[PDB]
């Protein structure tokens, strides 16, 4: 019989990850009131930027609109552009504006945090460079750290309970979760996630949290463990016969609680 | 598992040295009357023992005694054995008596 | 080779008026004889791993085995069982014996 | 027979590493539900991205088999695309569908796991980006380390065996053992490197595993241990002569365990 | 020298506490009869010291 509380920490959902970078070097022309920990929506503006990279091709397809070059050749213009990384929205504006577009805006794909804002005003910007890390935290996750010693019995686990200190009302029951390949080697300690609706924001990352296992195992023989003589290397019990005789006896374990 | 866990026999002594005991805070004063802080400590339960913080990384994950042994309840060394009728270990006691008594 | 290998009391579990030894050792598989000594297993400050005869011989050896003193001299005593005969007679009889041979 | 035992770590298999990188330069369009830490299988998607380095060529290959080129002139412009990076696979789909290919999914070479993600959702890829790292743990390996002083304890005869704490209802089978040429002059022991069967994923990388051996001694007078007195100067076993007499004799003492 | 090799005065006497003493690691029964292990520790040479 078990009765676990297995230490566990609250972070961000790695499956809403976003890491923003120009399609072409250029220089910002402002940055908009953010930094690293600001909270972010999808749309949201990071900054402004200036890329002359695309405007000798949107020329060439200003040109051709004007002495009414081929279908395909404009399509081919168009495909050249989209290629060499141009936004298709930003296309969109070069065709319905007729004009180059030169300043463009980079905006938050996700909801988020900002974990990382790499750009600040009067700096020149290149495709390497991180304007913004944006992590979303909605769906978030909940890792635990498990004792290896119980690998043979967390891979048959039915529910664990997840608490967080934080957040006394927020403890509910957890019947999905997966049990990660690796164990972490500083600890020697099974990693389990979950996943957790975090609609209203009440767990945060960097939080603290517990994992609590209440379970039985599968039936086995079973002895008190003070009955257990064990070596290093030579584990026996001492039966008594029937007679009331002393006889040692050779026995295997598999491992003890409680 | 010292080796495995990275934590020498020295620091395994100390940590147990550190899990012992209990602690006293005074006393605070509510309505008109004096309770007494009394913090709580003492080695009580196997449990006690092997939830001995040997380690702890920036995750919150520490690592404890029950990590690089196991806590038993054996016999100590036997400075004395009894002996009764040549069938069985015993338990004794004897009384002594002042000098000129 | 106190805690390890000997297993030295390192505290006490408090009990309500009652004490109990705790210590810590390793399991006697690994101290079972010299041998088993020579490779008793160390982890260094710096993690290295070595065993005990990587840093000291151990060789066994006769000596004291429980030091007798009167007077502050040192002494062994003879414990001789005659009961036959009366007393004075066996140690007269010693007396020559002891001081002829 | 000497016995002894040695603490060993599980690690991933290293015969089985795959670090996957793009062939060209572009930029990423989708990264799927993956990160560090999750196992992955052969064929898993990883990311999609876009690559205009091979399009010029390709279209140039597409006219050809408009203008009846010669298999040698078609063949030839295929091997210009190979060697320039393009993937086999996504070659034929150029053969097959006779249309430019721009758009490509980057899928896991291997089963194993992630050790490395370097690339979200809106960024760039370049040459030199590891799109994912993927170590393999069915042969698990499990290395065992012996103090350098115990070198002798170890030769080809040596019998092993293997166990880990977090998995008593498990016997496995050592594929195979080798002792590593040198020494790990940290700790100061000799690395001994064992492959393990592990189709069921019961042994996760990081985890603890106890290495047994046995290992056979040339001939020798053989006695109990309790039957040896050894005071120091002088080693002495009592003798049972034809008539019951109890005789002393003298002995030299070679070696001894278990 | 202490600047030279950068040891501490107090990093020398430190050292010097942990280096005479000897320790006794109970005893072990080998042909029924009772061994003592008994290790060494004592200062006793100026090589010791050294």
């Amino acid at each position: 019989t078990f009765a676990q509380s297995f230490p566990a920490n609250v972070s961000y959902n790695e499956y809403q990850y976003a890491i923003v970078q120009a399609r072409a070097a250029g220089f910002i022309d402002k940055v908009y009131p953010l930094t690293v920990g600001d909270k972010v929506q999808k749309g949201t503006p990071l900054l402004d930027l200036t890329i002359p990279d695309w405007v000798e091709a949107q020329s060439e397809y200003l040109l051709l609109r004007e002495t009414g070059g081929t279908a395909t050749q404009t399509e081919g213009i168009l495909e050249r552009l989209r290629l060499a990384g141009m936004p298709e929205a930003d296309i969109r504006r070069l065709i319905a504006t007729q004009k180059i577009q030169t300043r463009f805006t980079l905006k938050a794909p996700i909801d988020g945090v900002i974990t990382a804002f790499d750009l600040r005003a009067g700096m020149n910007i290149a495709k390497d460079n991180v304007v913004a890390k944006i992590q979303g935290m909605d769906p978030v996750w909940v890792t635990a750290a498990i004792p290896e010693s119980i690998a043979w019995l967390v891979k048959d686990a039915s529910q664990f309970t997840l608490t967080v200190p934080a957040r006394p009302d927020k403890t509910l029951t957890i019947r999905k979760w997966t049990l990660l390949p690796g164990v972490d080697a500083a600890t020697r300690t099974l990693q389990l996630r979950l996943e957790v609706d975090n609609a209203d924001e009440a767990l945060k990352p960097g939080m603290n949290a517990w994992l609590q296992l209440n379970t039985a195992s599968e039936p086995m023989l079973l002895i008190p463990s003070q009955a257990l003589i064990d070596t290093g290397s030579e584990q026996r019990v001492i039966t008594v016969d029937a007679d009331g005789r002393f006889v040692p006896k050779r026995v295997a374990v598999f491992q003890a609680s409680q | 598992r010292l080796a495995q866990y990275g934590i020498s026999l020295a620091e395994v002594k100390s940590a147990l040295d550190a899990s012992n005991q209990e602690a006293g805070g005074s006393s605070i004063e509510l309505a008109e009357a004096e309770y007494m802080v009394r913090a709580s400590g003492y080695l009580q339960t196997l449990d006690d023992f092997n939830h001995i913080v040997l380690k702890a990384s920036e995750n919150g994950v520490p690592v404890y005694l029950r990590d690089v042994a196991k806590v038993q309840i054996g016999p100590e060394m036997r400075r004395g054995i009894a002996e009764l009728n040549g069938e069985g270990e015993v338990a004794g006691g004897v009384v002594i008596l002042r000098s000129g008594k | 080779v106190t805690s390890a290998v000997g297993g030295a009391m390192v505290g006490e579990t408090v009990e309500g008026i009652a004490r109990y030894p705790i210590n810590l050792r390793y399991p006697q598989s690994w101290r079972d004889s010299p041998q088993a000594l020579r490779q008793l297993p160390i982890l260094t400050p710096m993690k290295q791993q070595i065993t005990l005869a990587d840093v000291a011989d151990i060789k066994v050896s006769t000596g004291p085995s429980m030091l007798k003193t009167e007077n502050a001299r040192p002494t062994s005593w003879i414990y001789i069982d005659a009961r036959d005969r009366d007393m004075v007679s066996v140690v007269h009889d010693l007396q020559k014996a002891i001081a002829e041979k």
